[PDB]
Order: C-alpha cells, then sequence, then structure tokens
C-alpha cells in the first residue's frame, strides 16, 4: 500500500519509474517518479529544481509535489498521454508528411521555450515528446529535464565556454559535435530535433541497425557512419527543407542562436504549399476513427 | 439595579364589562375589568353607583357571573392570564365589604399551545360546569360543585383544532360553536358527559357556515339555537329549523361585540369595529342601526334605554338608546363619557404652566377615538379630539407649539383617488400643505401636525408622500445653525416589497405659521429611529446606524456609518453613548470615538424576547419592556478585568409589569431623597407608571416589608404576590429580582392598624412616614 | 430533469443497506455531558444533516464501536483553527446507520450520522489513547409565541383565525391588526413572522427546485430554519455563526439576508475569482441543491449542484466509480488561477438523461460575494 504525499495511491507502473497514482482527495489521476535515494543515477532533486523554473510555458507539466516517501524520492506531477515513439508504434513506423510538419511546430517551440529560460535538454528523442491527455490531448508536451544544463548565464547571458572532451544519452540522436565529444549548446538540440524529424520520414536512419559488442562500439558506428552520409543523401527523397533545417543546425556557431521563426517557417511554408490545414487531425487521431 | 416601580395612573381601558346580581340579590350591578382592575357598580336610576373596587394579582382574562341552585345571588368567575381560575362572594356586614374567595386554583397544562382565537371561558346554563378553551386540540371542563374548591379539571380531546368560537346553547350540556379546515367553516355541536369524561353526539347535523363566521350567540329559551354571525350574513341555528339573513348594512364593518337586551333573547345589540351600533331583533330575523358609541370592547344593556359602552381603543360611555318613541328615529345620545388614556402609542413631559411642575402630553387612542390627553397632578386630563390615529408627539418651546404624526385611512375611488372616511384633524387645519411628488381599498395617510401648545388647535397640516409611512419625529437644533426644527424620518411601503428600500429625512421649520421644507435627504431604506447628538443627527436606516452633520449650507452631510447585525428599531443616547435596540430584545451598546470620527461597539445582549421599548436608566443601567408584560434592567462593567465580560451586558433586574409599555420617559409629574431618577412610561391599557432606583439599603428594607405585607394582605382570588409578579414566557418563568412593587408597599397606609402592627413586628407609625416619602414620588 | 432525485440521498454508492436503529437519543436541554471526538472529521455539522463516513484507523472503528452499544452519540467539532484545535461549539451526531466489512483483511466501517443537539464546548481532553472527549454544554432551542398576541384584544383575537398576493395582504391586515396599538407597523411585524420568513424562503427553494413546497418542506420553523441553514454555500466563518443563533426567527432572517445579499461563489484561494451564482444553483437531490458525501477513502464533501460553471480547468477524464450521483460520471475541477480543487464536473452517461452536463462543487473551496 504506497501513498505517496498523503494523498497519492500509485494504482500501478505505467512507465519505467513512472506511476499512475490517484488523489484520495479528489480522484484526479497523476504521475509519479520514484527514484531510490543513494541510486547509482540521482536526478529527481534536479528535475525538480528544473521544472520550478520552466513552469509557465506551454508543454511542461506541472509539478504536484516533490519530496520523500520511504526510501524513495517523489516527484508527482501531470499525467500525460502517449509519447511520440508510443504513436509511432500505433501508426505501424510510419507518419505522413502532415504529421512531421504539425509536430515539427510544436516540437520546435517546446525547445525554443526551455532555450529562453537558460537550458538546453541535451535528451531530444521522440520517447520525451508526450501528448496530454482530455483538454491537452492536441498539445506536445517535453518532458524529463534530468540531462538538462545551464548553457547561458540569466542576467548577463554569458554563454558557457567551448568545451572538448565530455562524454555524449540517446546515440540515435544526437548531435554530430557532442559524439566529438564537443560541449553541447542549442544548436545541438536543433540538430538533435532533425534527426528526430527524418527518423518519423524514414521509418529508420542510417546509422541505427549499426550492431557491435560494447557501448563504446555502438556509438562509434553510428558516430562515423552520421559522418559518413551526407545531409542531402539523409534527406533524399523527401523536400528540400528538412536538408535546409540541417544544414542550418550545423551551420551554427556555439553561441550562436538558432533563428526558431525561420526553422518554424520553412515547415510551415512547406505546410502550406502541400495544401494542408492545422485541424488536429493526426495519422493516430484517423486510427481512433 | 434595586429599582422601584409604581403606578401613576391605574389602567382606564376597559377589557370586559358584565351585569347581574353580585352585591345583592335585589341590586342590579355592573361589572367592568380593567386588566388587574375589578370594578363594581350599582345601576340605578340616574346612573351608576360606584361600590367596591378591588385589585387583583393577575390579568382578567375571563370575567362572568352564574348563580348556581342554592345560592341567593350570583357569583363570579375569574381566570387570570397565567392561568389563576376563581369564583368570588360579595359579602358587605354594615359598612366592612369584603370579596371572599369560594374556590381558587390554577388550570394551566404543563403541555399545550396557546388556541389562535384566544382563551374562551363559558359557564353551562344550569351552572354545570364551566368549559374553557385555553389550548388547541383541548377542552378543559371545571365541574361546579361545592366539593371543588381546588377547581379541579380535565380535558377532552377535540378533533376540529381551528375552533373560532363557543357558547353553550339553551336537556343535556350541549356546546354549539365554529370550526375551520380545507372544507370550509361549519358549525357543529357536543354534548359534555361528567360522568363519560368525553364527548358524545350533539343535538343537531354539522351545518356548512359562512367563511367568515366569528361569533356564536346562544338564544335562551323560548327561542333556543344559536345565532351564527359573519362578516356578510347573520343565520339563525337551531337544530333544522333555519332564517338566513345578508343585510348590507352590516357588510361595511366586521360585527366585533353582542348584548342580549330582552332576558327571552327577543333583542341583541351589535356593534362593530368602527363603533356603529346596530339592534338584532323565530320566523323572521332583522338588523337595526341605532347610531354611533365608541369602538365598543364591550356592550352591556342596563335598564330604561341606558347602556354602557366599554372601550380598549377609545372612551368608555353612558349611552340613552330611544329605540322606541316611535315618533323620532333610532338615535343614540351619550349620557356620561369616562376617560381612557389607552392606548398610550408616544408621550412627552413638557413644563407648559408652572415653570417646575412637569405635565404629560400623550398619544392616544386610535382611529376615530384618536386624541392627545394632557395629564397633570387625583390626575387632571384634556382630551383634544383628532378623529385619527396619533402615533408620535415632541414639543417645540421655540414656536411654542408640539409637532405630532398621525394617520388617517381613505378609501380608493372610482375617479381614481382616495376620500376620506371622516373630518379628522390632518384635514381640518388651518393651513395644510402636500410633500411633492415623483376599489373601495384601505389607504393609510400620514401627516405632520403642528398644533398650539396652549389652545391644541391645528395650525399645520402636512401631508407626506403617497405610500410613506412616517416612523420617527424629532425637534432640535443642529451644526451651527440658530433655528430648530421639526426632522421626521419615513420609508416607502409597497404591498408587493417585503423591506423598506427608500426612505427620507425630511427637514421642517415653524415660522410665523408656516411650515417650510428646509432640506430633504433621500435614503435607501426605513428611518426607524433619530435623536440629537451632540450637535449632529443620529439616523438609523434599516440596520445602518448613520451620523449626519448639518452644513452652513444647510444640507445633511453624512459622517460616519456604523453597520449592524441587527435593525435599528430603537435608539437612544447618553453622552456618546448609544443603546442600539431590535424587536427581538437584542441590545447593542455603542460609543462615537470623535478623534477618529466612527463608532466602536461596547457591549451586547443577545436574548431572544420580543421587546416593546428601551430606555437609558444610568450611564450602566437600560431599562426594557418585553414579552408577556415584563421590564427589566440590563447593565455594563466598564471595571471588568476580563474584555469578554466588560463587553457583556447582566440582566439585572426582572419583574412581571401586567401591562405592555410603548414609551418610556425621563421626567415627572411632581414639583421639581431616598429616590434616584424617574422614568415614565406608557402602556396599552393607559397605564401610567414610574420607575426610580434605590439603595441596597432602601431596597432591602422593602423588600422584607413586601413578604410581610404578602403574608398578612387578603388577595382576591387568593393569588401569590411572588407567582404574579414572576417573569413569565411560556418558556420560562422566574421569580421577579431587582424590582420592588411600589403598589404592594403603599398598600401598607390601606391595611388596618391591627395588621400594621403585624407586620412591624422586627414603630408602624415610623413605617407610615417611610411609605408616605415613598408616595411623594408621583 | 430525467434522474431520480432520491438515489443521491439513499448513498447507495456506500453499498448494501446498512443497519439501522430506531430510537432516538437526546440530552435534556442545558445538560452539562462528555461526548467523544472523532479524530479526523473537520465537517461543521448542522442538525437535521445526513453524515456519511468511512472509518478505517483502528481507534476509529474502536470507538464507533462502543458507541453502536452506548448511546451512539460523538461530538463533531465547529473549528474557529483545525490546527489550533480550537472549537467554541459543534454539534451532537447520533450514528443511525452502520455496516462494518472486513476488506483485504483490514476491518472497515461505514455509517451515517444524523446531526442532533448544537452545543458550546465546556473542555475537550485527549485521553491517553489519542482519542479526545469532550466535555458539552447543549445549547437550547428558543421558541417564541407570536409577536402580538400579548397585545391581542380579546374582542379583536378574532382577527388571528385566517383563511396568493391578495391572500399575504390580508394575513398581514389581519394577523397583525393589534399592531394599531404598539408603536411598530404592521410590515415590520411580519419582517419578524416565522410563517411569513418562511415563505419568503420557500420563494426562494422553489427558484432552486421545481419540488412542491407543501410535502418536502417541514411545517416547524425550527426544523424549516435547520434544513435551510444545511443547504446555504457559505463559509465556516458564517456557519459557525447560523449555529450560533437560537432563534428560528433570526435563523430564519439570516438566512434570506445571505440568499439575497450573497450572489455571487467565488474560489477561496483566490478570493476574487468567480466561480459560479446563485442562479445557477439547483436541487438534483431531495436533500436539497447541498449535501454531504464519502469519498472511497473517507473524505467527506459538501457538494453543491450548478449547471454552469466557469474558470474551471478539467483534469483527466471522466470516470464512473463512486458516483454520488449514480448514471454519471466525474472529471476533476480545479482553480484556473491557483490551481486549487474546487469540484468535480458530472457528464450523463445515457444520452436520455437530464441535466446531460452539471457541476458538483465542494464547499470547502468556495467564498460567497456581495457584487460591487
Ligand atoms: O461523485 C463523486 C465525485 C468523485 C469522488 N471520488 C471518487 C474517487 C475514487 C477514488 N479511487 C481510487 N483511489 O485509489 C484507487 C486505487 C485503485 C482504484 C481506485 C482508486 C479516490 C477518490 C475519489 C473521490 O473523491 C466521489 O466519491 N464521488
Ligand atoms: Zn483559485
Amino acid at each position: 500500500e504506497f501513498i505517496v504525499g498523503g494523498k497519492y495511491k500509485l494504482v500501478r507502473k505505467i512507465g519505467s519509474d513512472i506511476y499512475l497514482a490517484i488523489n484520495i482527495t479528489n480522484g484526479e489521476e497523476v504521475a509519479v517518479k520514484l527514484e531510490s535515494q543513494k541510486a547509482r543515477h540521482p536526478q529527481l532533486l534536479y528535475e525538480s529544481k528544473l521544472y520550478k523554473i520552466l513552469q509557465g510555458g506551454v508543454g511542461i507539466p506541472h509539478i504536484r509535489w516533490y519530496g520523500q516517501e520511504k526510501d524513495y524520492n517523489v516527484l508527482v506531477m501531470d499525467l500525460l498521454g502517449p509519447s511520440l515513439e508510443d504513436l509511432f508504434n500505433f501508426c505501424s513506423r510510419r507518419f505522413t508528411m502532415k504529421t512531421v510538419l504539425m509536430l515539427a511546430d510544436q516540437m520546435i517551440s517546446r525547445i525554443e521555450y526551455v532555450h529562453t529560460k537558460n537550458f538546453i535538454h541535451r535528451d531530444i528523442k521522440p520517447d520525451n515528446f508526450l501528448m496530454g491527455i482530455g483538454r491537452h490531448c492536441n498539445k506536445l508536451f517535453l518532458i524529463d529535464f534530468g540531462l538538462a544544463k545551464k548553457y547561458r548565464d540569466n542576467r548577463t547571458r554569458q554563454h558557457i565556454p567551448y568545451r572538448e572532451d565530455k562524454n555524449l544519452g540517446t546515440a540515435r540522436y544526437a548531435s554530430i559535435n557532442a559524439h566529438l565529444g564537443i560541449e553541447q549548446s542549442r544548436r545541438d538540440d536543433m540538430e538533435s530535433l532533425g534527426y528526430v524529424l527524418m527518423y518519423f520520414n524514414r521509418t529508420s536512419l542510417p546509422w541505427q541497425g549499426l550492431k557491435a559488442a560494447t557501448k563504446k562500439q555502438k556509438y562509434e558506428k553510428i558516430s562515423e557512419k552520421k559522418m559518413s552520409t551526407p545531409v542531402e543523401v539523409l534527406c533524399k527523397g523527401f523536400p528540400a527543407e528538412f536538408a535546409m533545417y540541417l544544414n542550418y543546425c550545423r551551420g551554427l556557431r556555439f553561441e550562436e542562436a538558432p533563428d526558431y521563426m525561420y526553422l518554424r517557417q520553412l515547415f510551415r511554408i512547406l505546410f502550406r504549399t502541400l495544401n494542408h490545414q492545422y485541424d488536429y487531425t493526426f495519422d493516430w487521431t484517423m486510427l481512433k476513427q | 439595579s434595586y429599582n422601584y416601580v409604581v403606578t401613576a395612573q391605574k389602567p382606564t381601558a376597559v377589557n370586559g364589562c358584565v351585569t347581574g346580581h353580585f352585591t345583592s340579590a335585589e341590586d342590579l350591578n355592573l361589572l367592568i375589568a380593567k386588566n388587574t382592575r375589578l370594578e363594581i357598580y350599582v345601576v340605578t336610576a340616574e346612573g351608576l353607583r360606584p361600590v367596591k373596587e378591588v385589585g387583583m394579582y393577575g390579568k382578567i382574562a375571563v370575567m362572568e357571573l352564574f348563580r348556581p341552585k342554592g345560592e341567593s345571588k350570583d357569583l363570579l368567575f375569574i381566570l387570570t392570564a397565567k392561568y389563576n381560575a376563581c369564583i368570588l362572594e360579595y359579602k358587605q356586614s354594615g359598612e366592612s365589604i369584603d370579596i371572599i374567595t369560594r374556590a381558587h386554583g390554577n388550570v394551566q397544562d404543563r403541555i399545550g399551545r396557546p388556541s389562535e382565537t384566544g382563551i374562551i371561558g363559558i359557564i353551562d346554563p344550569e351552572c354545570r360546569m364551566i368549559g374553557l378553551r385555553l389550548y388547541d386540540g383541548l377542552f378543559k371542563v371545571i365541574p361546579l360543585d361545592r366539593d371543588n374548591k381546588e377547581l379541579k379539571a380535565f380535558n377532552i380531546r377535540l378533533e376540529e383544532l381551528h375552533v373560532i368560537d363557543v357558547k353553550f346553547l339553551y336537556q343535556a350540556p350541549t356546546i354549539c360553536f365554529v370550526y375551520q379546515d380545507p372544507q370550509g367553516r361549519h358549525v357543529k355541536t357536543y354534548e359534555v358527559s361528567l360522568r363519560e369524561k368525553e364527548f358524545n353526539k350533539g343535538p343537531w347535523k354539522q351545518e356548512n357556515v359562512e367563511a367568515e363566521a366569528s361569533m356564536v350567540i346562544a338564544v335562551p329559551e323560548p327561542f333556543g339555537g344559536a345565532i351564527i354571525i359573519g362578516q356578510e350574513s347573520i343565520t339563525y341555528h337551531n337544530g333544522d329549523k333555519y332564517l338566513a339573513i345578508a343585510p348590507p348594512i352590516i357588510k361595511q364593518s366586521t360585527i366585533v361585540c353582542h348584548n342580549r337586551v330582552d332576558p327571552n333573547g327577543s333583542r341583541y345589540l351589535l356593534g362593530d369595529m368602527e363603533g356603529r351600533l346596530f339592534m338584532l331583533l323565530l320566523k323572521d330575523l332583522r338588523v337595526e342601526l341605532l347610531g354611533e358609541t365608541s369602538i365598543a370592547e364591550c356592550l352591556t344593556y342596563l335598564d330604561n334605554g341606558v347602556v354602557f359602552v366599554g372601550s380598549r381603543l377609545g372612551d368608555s360611555q353612558l349611552v340613552k338608546l330611544n329605540v322606541d318613541s316611535n315618533e323620532q328615529g333610532s338615535y343614540v345620545v351619550a349620557m356620561e363619557t369616562f376617560t381612557n388614556l389607552g392606548p398610550i402609542v408616544d408621550m412627552c413631559v413638557v413644563d407648559l404652566e408652572r415653570q417646575g411642575q412637569g405635565q404629560l402630553v400623550t398619544c392616544s387612542g386610535a382611529f376615530k377615538e384618536g386624541s392627545l390627553r394632557i395629564i397633570r397632578n387625583k390626575l387632571h386630563i384634556r382630551t383634544v379630539p383628532l378623529y385619527e390615529s396619533p402615533r408620535k408627539i415632541c414639543y417645540q418651546e421655540v414656536s411654542q407649539c408640539f409637532g405630532v404624526l398621525s394617520s388617517r385611512i381613505e378609501v380608493q375611488d372610482t375617479s381614481g383617488g382616495t376620500t376620506a372616511l371622516r373630518p379628522s384633524a390632518s384635514t381640518q387645519a388651518l393651513s395644510s400643505s402636500v410633500s411633492s411628488s415623483k376599489f373601495g381599498e384601505e389607504v393609510e395617510v400620514h401627516n405632520l401636525l403642528i398644533i398650539d401648545q396652549h389652545t391644541f388647535e391645528v395650525l399645520h397640516a402636512h401631508q407626506f408622500l403617497q405610500n410613506e409611512y412616517a416612523l420617527s419625529l424629532v425637534s432640535c437644533k443642529l451644526g451651527k445653525d440658530p433655528n430648530t426644527y421639526f426632522i421626521v424620518g419615513t420609508a416607502m411601503v409597497y404591498p408587493e416589497e417585503a423591506e423598506p428600500k427608500q426612505g427620507r429625512i425630511v427637514v421642517f421649520q415653524y415660522s410665523d405659521g408656516k411650515l417650510q421644507t428646509v432640506a430633504e435627504k433621500e435614503v435607501k431604506g426605513a428611518v426607524y429611529s433619530m435623536v440629537e447628538f451632540n450637535g449632529k443627527l443620529l439616523a438609523s436606516i434599516n440596520s445602518t446606524v448613520r451620523l449626519y452633520e448639518w452644513t452652513t449650507e444647510k444640507e445633511l452631510r453624512t459622517e460616519c456609518n456604523h453597520y449592524n447585525n441587527i435593525m435599528a428599531l430603537y435608539l437612544k443616547t447618553k453622552g456618546d453613548f448609544i443603546l442600539v435596540g431590535d424587536l427581538m430584545r437584542s441590545v447593542l451598546l455603542l460609543a462615537y470615538k470623535p478623534m477618529e470620527g466612527n463608532f466602536e461597539e461596547i457591549a451586547r445582549d443577545f436574548n431572544p424576547n420580543w421587546m416593546s421599548a428601551v430606555e437609558i436608566l444610568d450611564d450602566d443601567n437600560f431599562l426594557g419592556a418585553e414579552n408577556a408584560f415584563n421590564l427589566f434592567v440590563c447593565q455594563k462593567d466598564s471595571a471588568a478585568t476580563t474584555d469578554e465580560e466588560r463587553q457583556h451586558l447582566q440582566e439585572v433586574g426582572l419583574f412581571h409589569l401586567g401591562e405592555f409599555v410603548n414609551v418610556f420617559c425621563h421626567g415627572s409629574l411632581v414639583m421639581q431623597t431616598p429616590t434616584q431618577g424617574s422614568v415614565l412610561f406608557g402602556t396599552v391599557n393607559g397605564m401610567i407608571g414610574l420607575v426610580t432606583s434605590l439603595s441596597e439599603s432602601w431596597y432591602n428594607l422593602l423588600l422584607d416589608m413586601q413578604n410581610r405585607l404578602n403574608k398578612v394582605i387578603k388577595s382576591v382570588g387568593k393569588i401569590e404576590h411572588s407567582f404574579w409578579r414572576s417573569f413569565h414566557t411560556e418558556r420560562k418563568t422566574e421569580p421577579a429580582t431587582g424590582f420592588i412593587d411600589g403598589d404592594l408597599i403603599e398598600s401598607f397606609l390601606d391595611i388596618s392598624r391591627p395588621k400594621m402592627q403585624e407586620v412591624v413586628a422586627n414603630t408602624a407609625d415610623d413605617l407610615i412616614k417611610v411609605v408616605e416619602e415613598l408616595t411623594r414620588i408621583h | 430533469i430525467n434522474f431520480d432525485t432520491s438515489l443521491p440521498t439513499s448513498h447507495t454508492y456506500l453499498g448494501a443497506d446498512m443497519e439501522e436503529f430506531h430510537g432516538r437519543t437526546l440530552h435534556d436541554d442545558d445538560s452539562c455531558q462528555v461526548i467523544p471526538v472523532l479524530p479526523q472529521v473537520m465537517m461543521i455539522l448542522i442538525p437535521g444533516q445526513t453524515l456519511p463516513l468511512q472509518l478505517f484507523h483502528p481507534q476509529e472503528v474502536s470507538m464507533v464501536r462502543n458507541l453502536i452499544q452506548k448511546d451512539r452519540t460523538f461530538a463533531v467539532l465547529a473549528y474557529s483553527n483545525v490546527q489550533e484545535r480550537e472549537a467554541q461549539f459543534g454539534t451532537t451526531a447520533e450514528i443511525y446507520a452502520y455496516r462494518e466489512e472486513q476488506d483485504f483483511g483490514i476491518e472497515i466501517v461505514k455509517v451515517k450520522a444524523i446531526g442532533r443537539q448544537r452545543f458550546k464546548v465546556l473542555e475537550l481532553r485527549t485521553q491517553s489513547d489519542g482519542i479526545q472527549q469532550a466535555k458539552v454544554q447543549i445549547l437550547p432551542e428558543c421558541v417564541l409565541p407570536s409577536t402580538m398576541s400579548a397585545v391581542q384584544l380579546e374582542s379583536l383575537n378574532k382577527c388571528q383565525i385566517f383563511p396568493s398576493y391578495k391572500w399575504w395582504q390580508k394575513y398581514q391586515k389581519r394577523k397583525f391588526h393589534c399592531a394599531n396599538l404598539t408603536s411598530w407597523p404592521r410590515w415590520l411585524y411580519s419582517l419578524y413572522d416565522a410563517e411569513t420568513l418562511m415563505d419568503r424562503i420557500k420563494k426562494q427553494l422553489r427558484e432552486w427546485d421545481e419540488n412542491l413546497k407543501d410535502d418536502s418542506l417541514p411545517s416547524n420553523p425550527i426544523d424549516f430554519s435547520y434544513r435551510v441553514a444545511a443547504c446555504l454555500p457559505i463559509d465556516d466563518v458564517l456557519r459557525i455563526q447560523l449555529l450560533k443563533i437560537g432563534s428560528a426567527i433570526q435563523r430564519l432572517r439570516c438566512e434570506l439576508d445571505i440568499m439575497n445579499k450573497c450572489t455571487s461563489l467565488c474560489c477561496k484561494q483566490c478570493q476574487e475569482t468567480e466561480i459560479t451564482t446563485k442562479n445557477e444553483i439547483f436541487s438534483l437531490s431531495l436533500c436539497g441543491p447541498m449535501a454531504a458525501y464519502v469519498n472511497p477513502h473517507g473524505y467527506v464533501h459538501e457538494t453543491l449542484t450548478v449547471y454552469k460553471a466557469c474558470n474551471l480547468n478539467l483534469i483527466g477524464r471522466p470516470s464512473t466509480e463512486h458516483s454520488w450521483f449514480p448514471g454519471y460520471a466525474w472529471t476533476v475541477a480545479q482553480c484556473k488561477i491557483c490551481a486549487s480543487h474546487i469540484g468535480w464536473k458530472f457528464t450523463a452517461t445515457k444520452k436520455d438523461m437530464s441535466p446531460q452536463k452539471f457541476w458538483g462543487l465542494t464547499r470547502s473551496a468556495l467564498l460567497p460575494t456581495i457584487p460591487d
């Protein structure tokens, strides 16, 4: 019998560690992230700290309660919908061009909001983008801020120094430079988002089925397989704009702010060219019709 | 605490009168009941001969004569309001007169709801039983035997729960009455079995009667049966027999009293709510309008065309009827008039003539019996008739006149408008004025009368707005203004609205016979009260208590407000202290904080009981009148160590007055001492009483003297003096505290010298000096 | 309109029919008594009110057991502050329905109590077991005779027995005819008349419920006044004041004042965010517009029903469990500014039901407001 915070009974595990919980005062369902005290890789106290900063922007989930219960650190938060990786699987590993372009728009803005509050996500992958529930079922939430790093001071806006020699995460969507041990900035979030888009466009990436015994070996193929494949090759047979986006991100200087209006315009104009409406009818909405 | 209350003028209203043979089998008597007072008269050819006047320790709620078998003369049954019952007898031996108690007891039930149509006492024609309807659903029967000296009684269950009127009919003791139910109103009969202790089926079937039946009349033999009187009809039900009549002469007003002229029930006297006097005269039934008397509470034919009219609202009359002498019409002529100060709905004390001895001027009576009365020290009363109802009165020395609010009834017109019913003081002024405005149904019209203090003529009459109701009157100076003004606070009253949402405070001035509206301020509710407060005007508008300043622009400017829990019906003020009240005894104390310009509640006391008036005795004491005719005193302790005690008012005086007070008044009627202070009050029966404070020493002394006096003085009906004066409501009865019955102390001067010695047995002449000093206060 | 008003008062959601008692316990008025206090209860219990309960902790279950054997009555404290643990007044609750259940091995007891008698707290004492017993003084119930019965002319007593706008005008002119002898008008005596006050309140209840006034509504002013007191969505400091009142004439009078002055119902935490208005209040239960209900884990919510709310955001999706109003579902509702919980939204389940959507608001999250 696990009631967290005085009010949240944990019904079941809905992710792994994300748990459905129910508030015993009202009946409201919430999500509870359980992290062991004296765990190997502690982040919950960090995430609870970032969520206080990011509170207020659209697509950022509300925190109910952080604290300790029994042996654990507890994060009680909004219950969201499926992830984009969940919904990809629902659609049989295939998104239309409309669903990518619509998803491109919200995804760009989510990453932008975090960038404004002075942090880089460093974990841009479909698993961390989630639709909401109920009134928020067309809204996209960017979550899991365990890997989020400050990149500039809040008042002086001075950027973090250029380093090399850091450890990359999810190799699949990392940037070229972040494999090369170069320190990450806003550009590397943008370049990441772009791989996520192409991975919707083609059922897989050119560096996806590269197997090797150890994780160091898994990364090494992918990192140089990516360096081997031109952005034109990767986006071939898809609209020019996708290649223009990736060329832009990798065109950025370390400290240099991305032009979010330009990146959102590329797909918004393309969305217009393809004679689509932004009617929040995604591929998955059709399968439920 | 420890106050002394004493009667200044006994009650004058007549709430009942009977005729019979009570002092002698040969004499004809007129017995009059004035609340606590019983008056006995011998009916001579000349007039009425006063024979004996007794006081009772109770409010006479029933008074009937009856002559059982074996008695030489009638006996008198009396039931007081507190349910003391009794039978009395007149015994005289030479010069000594005594009212001896033949039987007595209290008939109250531990459980029961007081009936809607009131107490009803009836006595069987054969003197077999006394029937009482004290509570709904029960009929109490006291059996008339020699061996019932305790007046023991049993109840019979009464299915008809809404009984209007009931009389014993003229073989078995039969009652006929009228009940009200969804079906309608009906007339029914029951026999009463003393042996069975229940009801049996009555002689004649239940008949469906008029939906306004309010009065039952038992016709004696040879006619028998009963007469049921309603708003439109007068029917005669005697078993099977029926003779209904619906005369238009009676349709105008409801008939409220009746009297059997002829012993065989041939002709009856009828009187309505408006003073008309009728004659009711079995094959045929008919009515005749005889003339106009005072509004009758009770009628009683005496002999040789003379009648006594007892008047609760107005003055009591002996009138001569000329029913015979058929050359001239039936006409009523007033032989004698007896003063009735009641109801006193307001009064004031003015030093009119002697400039040392105060004079009491009241608003008294209602409707056509409305009048002023000027009372000065055996009391002397001068009756200024008004033919409409006075409601407030105040004096204005500067303009040597009185300001009086009043009200008259007018009926809606066919033309669109209203027509008065008779001339009245507001319509016969020498100068008049009306406020600037913005079917047959009664409409109430309110005026400000201006009245010469010397002649008592109606110099000016100002009429107020349509549907405006005048509530408060003041005479005073305000601000830096040398002028003195009449200020009337009003309320707009429409039948659809339930609480007053508009009102006015109107500043008049009386100069050179001309009354002018100096200023008018409109407020958002009823102005229940106003008082002059240290050069400002303190006006209560519903639950707000507001303070006004008189600008040099001759305007009222709001200085502060104070919103209370309660509606501010009563206002009073001593110093910077204010006493706020409401109809439910909710007392409040405020104090004006001049350094802050606002009000600050000092204390309160909420004990739910209906409250009729309040008055500031001293800085620490407040005197009130509260439900079931009681007086009380509340007290403040500004010294107390805790703030929970210092904002609490302690109940320090409880007294069963026996009268319904309407106004308290600081002042005296004597030439301006063991007593401190003087509060005069007036009541619904027209009683005037005097309230004044004592010392703990003088209180304790008189208190011992009361108990002794109670051991020696013979109470008519053997009613205990402690029981009578005990604080009374239907829920609680507590013994009286903090009050000295000055009417009992003063009765010492009337007890016999041997009895005086018995009381003084710790010197009787030493006590007579104390009592005589105490008679010098009124 | 198309859902049984009787289903919510049955409290069928609690489960199978409970054991019912028929007896009654009433301490004689003004009597000092010590009565135990259920530790977790926070409600300010008006008399004549049903309080559902589900007790889980072992100390609570034991305490109900003793009561079902003794006089069955516990003390419900009206708290000035809960954390202060201070209370000046409260009400006796008599248990009249119970059921014991052994769920997942743990003993559980479900109770329906009813408020009986107002009291003044003389002393509170927590015993060595953690359960606290209350020194209490039973506050009497004030009944006043008619206003003018005393000043009634015995001859004029006839006016009293009396036969809608034309009827109340004749009622006021006859029952209050003897105001001619007193200094106050007849219409002011009707501002203190129980039957006149109640008929003014019945006019406001019919605006909330289509139910005929005749049967549902009690004739006795004391029972009528307490029934109305229970269904007013006011705040606790007001209700503690209303409880302090002993006279129905005043209780009925402070009730009409509240129903006319306060027209807006705003979030208590914001004080300024408007949630709904008295125009939207409506009765979907027999006991009135507002009733007391228990959540599966024992929390008890006083749930006022309104057709329309605003400034509420829904959280989650409709659920059909524990539906205090069966045939309806619920979506937890938060205040749009402070995110405090305000109540639940009820959404029908069969299209034939009416109303198809309604709202249920928990009194403790509201604040009655006077406009301007
Ligand atoms: O009509 C209404 C409005 C809503 C209101 N509810 C319903 C409810 C259910 C609940 N369920 C559960 N908590 O933990 C659980 C673990 C497993 C399975 C179920 C649960 C917790 C609280 C409440 C509450 O407040 C009510 O009782 N009635
Ligand atoms: Zn809020």
